[PDB]
């Protein structure tokens, strides 16, 4: 799982760009902690970007 | 002591003895809106304490439609006179200052502490008392 | 079948504010076009920033904390630029953003203030207020501090965060005179009379009116610069009918669909 | 530390009338002369200037790290 | 056709203990044709009363001239022809006391009713013969008109 | 920690629906209308045209709790009309009465702004 | 005096009688010795109560805690079967005792 601890955007839906580090992942679902809040939320894979 | 540990508090309180004081008087519209927040509301309008010339609700019949089953409940309002009782006027009361909830009714009387508060023989209290715990709980919530 | 009339006096039309008076509609809809007026008219501002240096005394959060409450002209723009939430590009486009940079240092041996004219846009119409009287600063650096950002301002309405409310203050008032009784004085004289009081000074209220209910509404609403106020109004009543419009197409779907 | 860029009751724009404010203060301007000079007339707005306190001033008399 | 109670009262004294409340008024009053005793509290916001003021009241039973009993329930769509079309004031209300003045050997001379419209209380005490159509926990209708 | 994001007082998420129609039999002729992600700003409006129609017998709403966005507004009708028909007639009413209100507008800025 | 007043059924007052009790109970009441005699226990058996309780209470302080608020349940009862107080009652004074 290469997605844990990447930057990465969200670029779907109501969290469109708010970028964070994914603490937690799998094959549909990541924990990503958000830059530009306090929050860790629950995102879909298909609406983040890496970078 | 053989009395409830919870009763009507703050804000609800004084706003249950402005709200049955005698001159309240409620439109058609604020009506409906608080009888949106009753939850034990039979869906039926009461007829208005006055039709003519506009249709007026008064606040004892929104506290009477709170007011659950049909408890039969007299209490007096804290400015109760002490020769109001005796006078001519023992239940014509030019104070509304004696309570009397009547088949679940309040007929008359301004409410406090003495009445929907914690004290031994208050409204909630007998509506425990007849109506059991789940009753009460609704009466409490829908006074607040 | 029984839908309001109602009729519009503009008495005060300022670049600041608009102070009219709405005749022959409801206290619910004059409340609920004060409301939209706060919360559901759309404009611009800074919603991401992105800090490649900040040296200042204040921190990130404080400098993009001020950088969103700077009001950005939204004038014919907010209309046609997307919500980013609806709009299809992967992170930020001109259809739903406009793109600002703030690149200062100060060299000078005295406090650069930092203010909004600092902030560059790529868009030419959608600037700082204050730049398009004085300007809002945003940080005071000293010699050798600097701040190096990159922000972006989209569209959105103030029941979402307040940087979005276009409003200053929507002063908002019915019956100045009180013949209706809504408010109860203890003590009617001692209380100022209204901008829109009809009394002479001997008498404190006007007699209660038993058959009367809230018909003129007195609206001053000032702007803090996004936009016009009559285009404050404007899009609050657009913004409003667009509401019902979206609840009566949904209704209709359930309606239907029962 | 520094001017709230919008008055926090009601959201009329404060921050560009702090030097301003300061300017007319040293005029010889009474305080509420200076506050009725930028156009603050609701008491929400004056409380803004009336009580701000310049930290700003005093954070930038330290030297920056880099 | 329901009416229980009719006559004419002139206004003897409004307030006698003073004015305890801001939109209500008590006022006490006397019958011209039954020698009846009222005290009334009167919405006098909406419906002003002078001391002096002459006034047909009526105590009804239902505000249908067919004499068909209500719900008690609010129904502002009927357009049934009802009584209350006569009269510039009607509050409802329930009656719940009659008291009397009988002993345990000789029945009443002097009834009183005491009926409340909402929590503004009415007293109309008088002759017994007069008050038969009154029992207690009965919604009456109370109905008045100014007379000139 | 606990901050519900600014955007769920709008937005509705996939999956839920903006509004619902729930005939209550506790009496004829009344409807409960469930509408998601609405606020007083609409629930008044519609609640006092509904209280304009003669034939709404009941209209109210009200906000179940200020932390959820949800508006539940109860209409009661006369029985030869419908609910459904009043909510749907308040709106087109108020549709009407905003439209002829902007037109105004516009009419009365046209003529301040020239004088 | 106020005791027998209140607590001890008259029965020799037919008049008064009939305006409590209806027809039938009071031609009963009148003549049957055996309603008569269990009245006038049933006043003993309330004089020797007061009597103890002038004993447990001797202080003269009447209010107690017990269990089934009586007062109140009269009331209730007074208001779910519409008891008019008006009119003679069809109780009869021995179906109570
Ligand atoms: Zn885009
Ligand atoms: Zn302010």
């Amino acid at each position: 799982n290469e997605l844990i601890g990447q930057t990465v955007r969200i670029s779907q839906g109501p969290y469109k760009g708010y970028i964070g580090v994914v603490k937690d992942a799998t094959e549909s679902t990541a924990r990503v902690e958000l830059h530009s809040t306090c929050q860790t939320i629950s995102v879909d894979r298909q609406r983040l970007t890496t970078v | 002591s053989n009395r409830p540990v919870m009763g009507i508090v703050q804000d609800t309180l004084t706003a249950v003895r402005k709200f049955t004081k005698r001159d309240v008087f409620l439109e058609r519209g604020e009506v409906m809106n608080l009888l949106m927040f009753l939850s034990t509301w039979d869906g039926k309008v009461p007829q208005p304490a006055i039709l003519k010339p506009r249709p007026l609700w008064t606040g004892k019949q929104i506290f009477s439609l709170i007011i659950p089953g049909h408890i039969n409940c007299i209490r007096t309002h804290s400015t109760h006179p002490d020769d109001e009782d005796s006078g001519p006027y023992k239940h014509i009361s030019p104070g509304d200052t004696k309570v009397v909830v009547e088949n679940g009714e309040l007929i008359m009387g301004i409410l406090c502490k003495k009445s929907l508060g914690t004290s031994a023989g208050s409204l909630v209290h007998i509506s425990y008392l007849e109506m059991g715990h789940d009753i009460t709980r609704l009466f409490y919530s829908n006074i607040q | 079948p029984y839908a309001n009339q109602p009729t519009v006096r503009i008495t005060e039309l300022t670049d600041e504010n608009v102070k009219f008076i709405i005749e022959n509609t409801d206290l619910a809809v004059a409340n609920s076009i004060r409301r939209v007026f706060i919360a559901e008219v759309p404009i611009i501002a800074i919603d991401w920033v992105q800090i490649d240096a900040n040296s200042s005394v204040l921190h990130d959060e404080f400098i993009a904390h001020r950088l969103g409450l700077i009001p950005l002209t939204s004038d014919d723009i907010v209309d046609k630029l997307q919500y980013s939430r609806d709009c299809t590009c992967e992170e930020f486009c001109p259809e739903c953003s406009v793109e600002f940079t703030l690149d200062v240092r100060c060299n000078e041996d005295q406090t650069r203030h930092v203010t909004s004219r600092d902030l560059i846009s790529n868009s030419p119409r959608v600037i700082p207020v204050t730049s398009r009287q004085d300007d809002i600063l945003i940080v005071k650096l000293r010699k050798g501090q600097e701040l190096r950002l990159r922000a972006y301002a989209k569209k959105g309405f103030g029941k979402e965060h307040a940087k979005w409310n276009p409003t200053a203050g929507v002063a908002f008032e019915y019956d100045p005179d009180n013949a209706l009784r809504h408010t109860v004085y203890p003590k009617p004289e001692e209380w100022p009379k209204s901008e829109y009081s009809e009394l002479d000074e001997d008498e404190s209220q006007a007699p209660y009116d038993p058959n009367g209910k809230p018909e003129r509404f007195y609206y001053n609403v000032e702007s803090c610069g996004s936009l016009r106020p009559e285009t404050i109004v404007l899009s609050a009543l657009s913004g409003l009918k667009k509401k019902l419009s979206d609840l009566q197409t949904q209704l209709s779907h359930e309606i239907q669909s029962d | 530390m520094i001017i709230p860029v919008r008055c926090f009751t009601c959201g009329k724009i404060v921050g560009n009338k702090w030097e301003a404010y300061l300017g007319l203060l040293q005029a010889e301007y009474t305080e509420g002369d200076a506050l009725d000079a930028l156009g603050l007339k609701r008491y929400c707005c004056r409380r803004m200037l009336l009580a701000h306190v310049d930290l700003i001033e005093k954070l930038l008399n330290y030297a920056p790290l880099e | 056709a329901g009416i229980l109670f009719e006559d004419i009262f002139d206004v003897k004294d409004i307030d006698p203990e003073g004015k305890k409340f801001d939109r209500v008024s008590r006022l006490h009053c006397e019958s011209e044709s039954f020698k009846m005793d009222l005290i009334l509290d009167v919405n006098i916001q909406i419906y002003p009363v002078d001391l002096g003021d002459k006034f047909r009241l009526v105590i009804a039973s239902t505000l249908y001239e067919d004499g068909t009993l209500d719900d008690g329930e609010y129904n502002p769509t009927d357009d049934r022809p009802s009584r209350a079309d006569q009269f510039e004031y009607v509050m409802y209300g329930k009656v719940y006391r009659i008291e009397g003045d009988e002993t345990s050997t000789e029945a009443a001379t002097r009834l009183s009713a005491y009926v409340s419209y909402g929590g503004l209380l009415m007293r109309l005490q008088g002759d017994a013969n007069n008050l038969h159509g009154f029992e207690v926990d009965s919604r009456v209708y109370l109905l008045m008109k100014k007379l000139a | 920690m606990n901050a519900p994001p600014a955007f769920e007082s709008f937005l509705l998420f996939e999956g839920e629906k903006k509004i619902t129609i729930n005939k209550d039999t506790k009496v004829p002729n009344a409807c409960l209308f469930t509408i998601n992600k609405e606020d007083h700003t609409l629930g008044n409006i519609i609640k006092s045209q509904l209280l304009k129609d003669p034939q709404v017998l009941f209209a109210g709403y009200k906000v179940p709790h200020p932390l959820e966005h949800k508006i539940i507004i109860r209409v009661q009708t006369t029985p030869d009309y419908s609910p459904q028909e009043a909510f749907t007639n308040a709106i087109t009413d108020l549709i009407s009465e905003l439209s002829l209100l902007e037109e105004r507008f516009r009419v009365a800025i046209k003529d301040k702004q020239e004088g | 005096k106020a005791f027998e007043k209140k607590f001890r059924f008259d029965y020799t007052n037919e008049r008064a009688l009939r305006r409590t009790l209806q027809e039938d109970l009071v031609k009963d009441v009148l003549s049957n010795a055996h309603i008569q005699n269990e009245l006038e226990r049933e006043f003993e058996r309330m004089r020797e109560d007061r009597e103890v309780l002038r004993v447990i209470f001797p202080t003269g302080d009447s209010k107690v805690v017990l269990p089934c608020n009586l007062l109140r349940m009269i009331w209730n009862a007074q208001k779910i079967f519409h008891i008019n107080p008006r009119l003679p009652s069809d109780l009869h004074p021995i179906k109570v005792v």
